[PDB]
């Protein structure tokens, strides 16, 4: 949403309610990756006992750290684009 | 020989009959709850022996929770952020007809 | 019994009959027959097979470390 309200961002996509269309597409690329991740290797709770001989901790195995990084990485690619256009103006 | 007490274990004296022995303490991951025990029993999978190796006591579960000094602090911040966002939204709504909005 | 184990007592049997039991961590034995598992000297820790003790390790941020 912040990106759609920047000085030189909306004009390029137009002539290719459009603001809403672009808020929709990026959110849809985020929705799809999470669904694919859940269907293949869902993160779940794990009991760890090798760390301590007296107490046990309950963690959340996150599945491949490749997926968690890809969420943050996609989020950054968007923030960097927004930051670049705002800096040029 | 004097009898071995609970939490101890029998030991061999070389060259002597089995009636005569010595008492040795059990290790940390085991316990003994009888008298004149030839071995120390092992605690179950989710149990750990107490200081005096006579019984098994349940382990303590450690996790991040609401009633912890670290937890109470983080929540307050989230509620404060929610309240601030609600206040901003209520201001744009009530002042819907100003030129700025 | 082997080098890594100690003797055990069978109830109601003479001393000539026994069982072999592993030594605990922090102790070792290196004998063909052993009545007890000998304790490991200070600043030393038992091997994986408990055959003989070895020295411990010093942990610190060294100058020659890659980090
Ligand atoms: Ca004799
Ligand atoms: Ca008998």
């Amino acid at each position: 949403c912040i990106l759609v309200k920047t000085n030189r961002v909306l004009l390029v996509f137009e002539a290719k309610n459009l603001q809403f269309l672009l808020v929709f597409l990026c959110t849809f690329m985020q929705i799809v990756i999470c669904v694919i991740w859940l269907y293949t290797a869902p993160p779940s709770s794990y009991r760890n006992q090798e760390l301590e001989d007296e107490i046990i901790f309950i963690t959340c195995h996150e599945g491949s750290l490749m997926a968690l990084g890809f969420l943050i990485g996609y989020t950054c690619l968007l923030a960097a684009i927004c930051f670049f256009f705002a800096f040029k103006s | 020989s004097r009898d071995c007490l609970a939490g101890t274990r029998k030991g061999i004296i070389e060259g002597e009959p089995t009636c005569c022995f010595e008492c040795v303490e059990c290790p940390d991951g085991e316990y003994s709850d009888e008298t004149d025990a030839s071995a120390c029993n092992k605690c179950p999978d989710d149990f750990w022996s107490n200081e005096n190796h006579t019984s098994c006591i349940a382990k303590e579960i450690e996790f991040l929770s609401w009633t912890e000094p670290f937890g109470i602090a983080l929540t307050l911040f989230a509620v404060l952020g929610i309240f601030l966002t609600a206040f901003v939204l209520g201001v744009f709504i009530k002042f819907r007809n100003t030129p700025i909005v | 019994c082997l080098a890594g184990t100690r003797k055990g007592i069978i109830e109601g049997e003479p001393t000539c009959c026994f069982e072999c039991v592993e030594c605990p961590d922090g102790e070792y034995s290196d004998e063909t027959d052993a009545s007890a598992c000998n304790k490991c000297p200070d600043d030393f820790w038992s091997n994986e097979n408990h055959t003989s003790c070895i020295a411990k390790e010093i942990e610190f941020l060294s100058w020659t470390e890659p980090f």
